């Protein structure tokens, strides 16, 4: 049962 | 598929979960997929919780691997030796 992290940032790879 | 593999690659993963990422740089994983750990262009870009990764498809696309990057939760997916 792997626990669903929080949404992340908008990592614009550049 | 490609031809040549990416730099500063480090192993492969797979995905235990479905987690739709719908971003102009996110990645998408299914439940069972496969994605490959490579260095971000940063760690400061990096996110907590999740880091740069490759989906296998996308490695076919390493020919613009540069807009095939993406961003993907560690703590959703699985190490792959």
């Amino acid at each position: 049962l792997l626990p669903t992290p929080p949404l992340s940032p908008s990592r614009r790879s550049g | 598929g490609r031809l040549d593999l990416p730099p500063g690659f480090m192993f492969k993963v797979q995905a235990q979960h479905d987690y739709t990422a719908t971003d102009t740089d996110e990645l998408q994983l299914k439940a069972g997929d496969v994605v490959l750990v490579i260095p971000f262009q940063n760690p400061e870009e990096q996110d907590e919780g999740w880091l740069m990764g490759v989906k296998e498809s996308d490695w076919n696309q390493h020919k613009k691997l540069e807009k095939c990057r993406g961003v993907f939760p560690e703590n959703f997916t699985e190490r792959v030796p």
